């Protein structure tokens, strides 16, 4: 549709960047938001 | 980790434990990869063996254990074990557990480890360097 | 401003163990602390246990010299610890010693020159308080979001090494509570969740990048910080995980490229605990595990060797920002 809908509702993997460095802080994959 | 007198002077321990009394000597041949070779002398200021143990041979440390045959050994510690190492308990301690003294003959040195009663050790054949060992004694 | 490319690289590579070791899984690690809490260690490390370690975080031994590795690690630290002050940002690094145990003096000015490492002494015979007090260092430092760092402390422990990182971040173009709708999340073919999905119709750095199979989203915090997100097309999730390298973050990190769209991004609070031997052994970290591992750099009272490396991590994720924090526990006992 339009405007195109992105919805992250399936798996998904994301990384935490600092600016300055470009570093990796952190990084994961959402497989389950309610895992536990 | 613990060395073992041979004689009123002469300390035989493993070469692994020192460096990453009055003299050490580690083996010339000491493979600090493999511990192939693990094995070293210390003056100061048991008795060597004459005979290589075999599977099922007796031996002490508190706790007795068995030689395991090289098959077992070889796979359990796959690609770990080299022609002077051997195997000697079941199937704890952890890693830095004493010699393997089979009737009062030091018979093995703990190289890779002392595994655990909870499911064998690895150690050095002394058998294989008596003639070394002697050899440094009488001109040290 | 650099050995970057070797951390990013790190990462990838650290996820591609914890990927393979379970696909059902949440997974959330730091990277950052994982590399400097070895890195550290590296320094009273010697011969090959050392260079497993150095290779191990992805680094070529032959092209950087050692020493601008740990000068690299030091800016790092330093520039990290100096955010924008809409952004909240913090790490520490921490040595526990055992009353006596003489320290190389090398090894020790060392961890505070180049990794502005603090130190402690400890008697590890009292268990229960040795790990009471290396388990506050961590929480005060993760502002409570870590408590139970150690749960185990062995007797014969002669030194421990810990480090932290704590963030916290603002959207710099926040989701409103009031559109949050709960909505089906599809774990895989067979289970279907639900939880709080957050919207917002706008304007958003995003872009469907076929070299990835995957939708690729940027949300910039407000300072010096940015989320990335992936979200590989159908059947894609392992090509996207295979396909990442740090060029490909650098190239999404320079253009703002913006376009209209509606956006699904679910809150969040998930936390990742970790056992790093293994999956460090499948990195070629072996040597500082085994007897056959060169701690002489550290002390030359004992002959040591690691025997524990633990990591653990949380995140939240909501419509206000992010928050995050991380820590790592290296255990060291005599052979």
């Amino acid at each position: 549709s339009i405007p195109p809908e992105v919805k992250f509702n399936k798996p998904f993997v994301f990384l935490m960047i600092e600016q300055n460095t470009k570093s990796p802080l952190f990084m994961g994959k959402v497989v389950n938001p309610t895992q536990k | 980790c613990g060395g073992s007198l041979i004689n009123s002077q002469w300390v035989v321990s493993a070469a692994h434990c020192y460096k990453s009394a009055s003299k050490s000597i580690v083996h010339p041949s000491y493979n600090s990869n493999t511990l192939n070779n693990d094995i070293m002398l210390i003056k100061l200021k048991i008795s060597l063996p004459t005979s290589c143990a075999s599977a099922g041979t007796q031996c002490l440390i508190c706790l007795k254990a068995p030689i395991l045959s090289d098959s077992s050994c070889k796979s359990a510690y796959p690609g770990q074990i080299t022609s002077n190492m051997f195997c000697a308990g079941y199937l704890c301690q952890g890693d830095s557990g004493g010699p393997v003294v089979c009737s009062g003959k030091l018979q093995g040195i703990v190289s890779w480890g002392s595994g655990c009663a909870q499911k064998p050790g690895v150690y050095t054949k002394v058998c294989n360097y008596v003639s070394w060992i002697k050899q440094t004694i009488a001109s040290n | 401003n650099k050995i970057t490319p070797n951390l990013a690289e790190f990462a990838f590579s650290l996820y591609r163990q914890l990927a393979h070791q379970s696909n059902s899984t949440n997974i959330f690690f730091s990277p950052v602390s994982i590399a400097t809490a070895f890195a550290m260690l590296s320094l009273g490390t010697k011969a090959d246990t050392h260079d497993e370690i150095l290779e191990g975080l992805n680094f070529n031994l032959t092209e950087i010299p050692e020493a601008q590795i740990h000068e690299g690690f030091q800016e790092l630290l330093r520039t990290l610890n100096q955010p924008d002050s809409q952004l909240q940002l913090t790490t520490g690094n921490g040595l526990f010693l055992s009353e006596g145990l003489k320290l190389v003096d090398k090894f020790l000015e060392d961890v505070k020159k180049l990794y502005h490492s603090e130190a402690f002494t400890v008697n590890f015979g009292d268990t229960e308080e040795a790990k009471k007090q290396i388990n506050d260092y961590v929480e005060k430092g993760t502002q409570g979001k870590i408590v139970d760092l150690v749960k185990e402390l062995d007797r014969d422990t002669v030194f421990a090494l810990v480090n932290y990182i704590f963030f916290k971040g603002k959207w710099e173009r926040p989701f409103e509570v009031k559109d949050t709708e709960e909505e089906d999340f599809h774990v895989d073919q067979v289970t279907t969740v639900k939880v709080p999905m957050m919207k917002r119709l706008g304007m958003f750095n995003i872009q469907h990048c076929k070299k990835l199979s995957s939708w690729v989203l940027l949300m910039k915090y407000l300072g010096n910080a940015t989320a990335i997100f992936f979200l590989p097309d159908e059947g894609k999730l392992q090509h996207l995980e295979n396909e990442l390298t740090h060029d490909i973050i650098t190239k999404f990190l320079e253009n703002e490229d913006r376009r209209s769209a509606s956006l699904h991004l679910p809150k969040l609070s998930i936390t990742g605990t970790y056992d790093l031997k293994s999956v460090l052994g499948q990195l070629g970290i072996t040597k500082v595990f085994s007897n056959g591992a060169d701690l002489s750099g550290v002390t030359e009272e004992a002959p040591l060797k690691l025997s524990k490396a633990v990591h653990k991590a949380v995140l939240t994720i909501d419509e206000k920002g992010t928050e995050a924090a991380g820590a790592m526990f290296l255990e060291a006992i005599p052979m």
